């Protein structure tokens, strides 16, 4: 998994 | 023999950002393998492959 957070739910 | 996996459905489209993420489309079925350390990313399988998707972009489906 990416070290940056995922996008918020749209 | 191993049981059929229970499945999830995608709630929203997500376009891969590279880095072992997986693009998914609203309505696709997924099999969940697990989560990262803080639960925000989910490692999943679809017809298009395997990779990380946002955990709250998917949900269980009967």
């Amino acid at each position: 998994a990416p070290t940056y957070p995922p996008p918020l739910p749209p | 023999m191993e049981n059929d996996p229970n499945l999830f459905v995608a709630l929203y489209d997500f376009v891969a950002s590279g880095d072992n993420t997986l693009s998914i489309t609203k309505g696709e079925k997924l099999r969940v393998l697990g989560y990262n350390h803080n639960g925000e990313w989910c490692e999943a399988q679809t017809k298009n492959g395997q990779g990380w998707v946002p955990s709250n972009y998917i949900t269980p489906v009967n």
